RNA sequence: AGAACUGGCGAUGCGGGAUGAACCGAACGUAGAGUUAAGGUGCCGGAAUACACGCUCAUCAGACAAAAGGUGUUAGUUCAUCUAGACAGCCGGACGGUGGCCAUGGAAGUCGGAAUCCGCUAAGGAGUGUGUAACAACUCACCGGCCGAAUGAACUA
RNA sequence: GCUUGUGGCAGUCAAGCGAGCGACAUUGCUAUCAUACCGAAGCAGAAUUCGGUAAGCGUCUAAUACCUACUGAU
């Protein structure tokens, strides 16, 4: 009903620091730095004690107010990724054809290869987004560990990896071959 | 073709590793998909969807009333 | 609009409302003047069969339970609201589950009964494991191999997805048998139990942790005095 | 159900023919529309009257398509005995057919079939679910009798299945006459 | 459709409606000044992109198919409780005859048939669901612990 | 401000309006053909059913649902 003012509070630990200006946002921390553009969100930021950041919307409706909470959520996610980071345990399984996963740097660009899926001779590649690192899990068979700072980039890379290898024109209930996300967590063990 | 193998195959190897997550997300997206369909599907398809939704709502109301009446006794 | 509707199913039971709370409030006052002594138990969690066993073995001393605020209001949060002299003292002391146990037995009987009594229970989160439990390097079992595997039936495959997607353990299914690629040490003595670890232990039925209810405060209906003891 | 389907089809044909023969004498557009609605509604009611037989046909179709395709005329061998005395393992090792051997009585609830070649001659084997009346027992008896195949009775000298030898002997004697 | 009704048209110019006989205005000689009706005041097109209160994101909005649906949006009516802890969210309890009685190869809450009680707890359905050949195992609805104020259901605009 | 898919009605329902009516169910005899891209289905494969986008192209085979304009040339 045309709220006079609504706001949310963002908490930033001493391990990270941020600088706020026009909606281009800067974040720095032990794991590196991240940036995001929110000029289309039309929200105002306000610092109080260098550890709490206030985001407020004036005369904004429910539809507009909904972006206020999402801005705080994105800021918190970026801070957590910069501090702790996100590690995704990607697992692939098969029954007859051993799925082959390889990493290449064709034309400089890093790519993740998938081969031998259900005997398919086609070569599948997925570009590695910036900030994402790939390494084979230890003491775990047929596991790929995607690691990175940006939540969106790592999540999109994992989704592309698990979704490009679709089972096509086959019994989904029976053909279990494929790649799926097995667990979502943080790089830092804590 | 021999038997109910698919059930046996599911028991012996299970469904897709993400099958539970896929089903849960599909079920949870139906709430918004129903609204999108109500705001879409022009033509006779809209008429059919509206009639089906009205019938489902009437059946739900009848079931609720029957349960409430029998709940007391 | 846009508000999500509450999920509803036609269950066989309905809500109780504030009628039960008011009834308990009245009953607390009606029973305070009957029993000679009143106690409050800091029973964090008690299995219903265990509570029923305690009640039947202690039925002579009726037990009263309910919401903390309701019971404190019935007993009185201050002197001006106390039903009897010094009654409000135990109301402030209690912090966890009420466990308002009215009894006609003196302090000696109550403390002896609560010291001798002891029962086993699952290890809850934030506690330390009372035993060591390592799953074998192959097919898993209902009890996790803590008992001879010749009689421990393998875990039902239907529950494998829950372990795979919630407990994060490297469980896999081979010909309908749940198997892991290494002997995962879910818990060890001295290790703080996580929520997932507690759930895993409950699934395996490893109730090795001991449990015994403790009394927080004491009140006398004829001496107008209140005492607190740490005896469990 | 088949007769009901046929009768519904015949009634639909008759109604359509009659309404074609009847609609030719309409005058107004609404009269023709009402007659068309009459024919369509009669067809719809006839179809809806088959709501139960349609579901029954769907269910029976879903199951018939997965039944084993055995040939009674060709040489074949039948294995029979008390429920899961061990014949399940025998089938699991004599042919590629994968069947469990769990200790409980009715480990198999269908006539599992497997094929093998002896002296380059095609042979098929059928695993009887079990014999104690019941539908499963009747199916096993019919398979034993009608099929032009020998029957391999199974017994247990050990305590497997928790059944004594006397019970197996009694069952064999009871079913002996017809095989 | 049977008529009576009073007006427009016929014998009617003119202004507005993008151009019409069923609409609105309108007492028709030749010129000058000033004020109006309908109709308008973004340009074509003479006149404020005037003031102020709210509504709408609409893949032909806008200048009789309709009774309903939409987790579209903005306002009210009737029932709900609420600092004895509103709604939601995270944990725990979630019993005992009982594996109730029949249905039987095997089903104990969940394959079917009817009963659906007392005993007790702040709270337990002879079980609202998931699942096992059958027990098991998870879960609601019923409460308790944490958390600190408005929320839950149907209707009128 | 025409047209498109569920035969009239006796009783049972009867949400709601307000004396009397009446939705949705029910007993009574009675604008894609194929190619292209996706979702569901006892979808093992093959083959096939239903549902959506798509008018680009075809429709025994994969399938056979007297003056202005005009192309040309000064």
């Amino acid at each position: 009903m045309k709220y006079i003012q609504t706001e949310q509070q963002i908490e930033v630990p001493e391990g990270v620091t941020v600088s706020i200006k026009s909606r281009i946002v800067k974040v720095v921390g032990p794991r590196g730095t991240l940036t995001k553009n929110l000029k289309h969100i039309d929200v105002t930021f306000t610092k109080v004690n260098n550890q709490l950041i206030k985001v407020a919307v004036h005369n904004g409706g429910r539809k507009h107010v909904a972006a206020l909470r999402t801005v705080k959520s994105l800021v918190d996610n970026m801070i957590t990724g910069v501090t702790k980071g996100y590690k995704y345990k990607m697992r692939y399984v098969y029954a007859h054809f051993p799925i082959n996963v390889n990493i290449v740097e064709k034309d400089g660009a890093k790519f993740i290869e998938v081969r031998n899926f259900l005997g398919d001779k086609k070569i599948r590649n997925v570009p590695v987004r910036d900030g994402v690192t790939i390494e084979f899990s230890t003491n775990v068979k047929d596991e790929i560990v995607l690691s990175g700072n940006s939540v969106e980039d790592v999540s999109q890379n994992a989704a592309d990896l698990q979704q490009i290898c679709r089972v096509r024109n086959k019994d989904i209930r029976k053909f279990l071959d494929g790649i799926y996300v097995s667990h979502k967590g943080f790089i830092t063990e804590d | 073709p021999q038997n109910d193998y698919i059930e046996r195959h599911i028991k012996q190897h299970g469904k897709r590793l993400d099958h539970e997550e896929r089903k849960r997300k599909r079920e949870a997206r139906e709430s918004h998909k129903i609204s999108e369909r109500a705001q879409k599907l022009t033509g006779w398809k809209g008429k059919q969807f509206a009639k089906k939704r009205y019938a489902e709502k009437v059946s739900m109301r009848k079931k609720i009333k029957a349960h409430e009446q029998s709940k007391v006794k | 609009r846009s508000k999500r509707s509450k999920l509803v199913t036609l269950a066989q039971t309905d809500k109780k409302g504030r009628e039960n709370k008011e009834r308990i409030f009245d009953e607390v006052r009606e029973a305070l003047d009957t029993y000679r002594y009143v106690w409050v138990l800091h029973l964090d969690d008690v299995r219903t069969p265990v509570l029923q066993e305690i009640r039947t073995s202690w039925a002579g001393s009726k037990l009263i339970m309910g919401k903390r605020k309701v019971l404190q209001k019935a007993l009185g949060e201050k002197r001006e609201e106390e039903y009897k002299e010094n009654l409000y003292q135990l109301s402030k002391l209690c912090s966890g589950v009420t466990g308002l146990l009215f009894t006609d037995e003196d302090v000696n009987t109550v403390k002896e009964y609560f010291k001798s009594y002891v029962r086993s229970d699952y290890s809850r989160p934030n506690t330390k494991a009372p035993l060591t439990f390592t799953i074998p390097e192959g097919i898993v079992y209902s009890r996790g191999g803590q008992i001879p595997a010749e009689e421990d039936v393998p875990m039902i495959h239907s529950l494998e997805p829950t372990m795979r997607n919630k407990f994060e353990i490297p469980t896999k299914i081979k010909a309908g048998k749940i198997t892991i690629d290494s002997p995962y040490l879910v818990c060890t003595e001295g290790e703080k139990l996580d929520v997932r670890q507690a759930l895993i232990l409950k699934q395996f039925g490893i109730a090795a942790s001991e449990f015994k209810v403790k009394v927080s405060a004491y009140y006398d209906n004829d001496s107008s005095t209140v005492e607190s003891t740490n005896i469990n | 159900s088949l007769a009901a389907i046929s009768r519904a089809k015949s009634l639909v044909e008759q109604v359509a023919r009659d309404y074609v023969r009847l609609l030719k004498f309409g005058q107004s557009l609404f009269q023709c529309k009402q007659l068309k609605r009459a024919a369509l509604g009669r067809m719809a009611t006839i179809v809806k009257k088959l709501r139960d037989p349609l579901a029954y046909l769907e269910q029976v179709r879903q199951h018939i398509g997965r039944l084993p395709s055995i040939d009674p005329n060709t040489r074949t061998l039948l294995i029979c005995g008390y429920p899961n005395v061990g014949k399940s393992s025998f089938l699991r090792c004599i042919t590629k057919s994968d069947v469990d051997v769990q200790p409980y009585a009715f480990t198999t609830k269908s006539l599992y079939v497997g094929h093998f070649d002896y002296k380059y001659l095609r042979f098929q084997a059928i695993d009887t679910p079990g014999i104690l009346m019941n539908n499963i027992e009747m199916q096993s008896i019919y398979a034993i009798a009608h099929l032009r195949s020998c029957v391999l009775y199974f017994m247990d000298l050990s305590e497997q299945c928790g059944f004594t030898i006397e019970a197996q002997v009694k069952l064999f004697h009871s079913i002996k006459p017809l095989f």
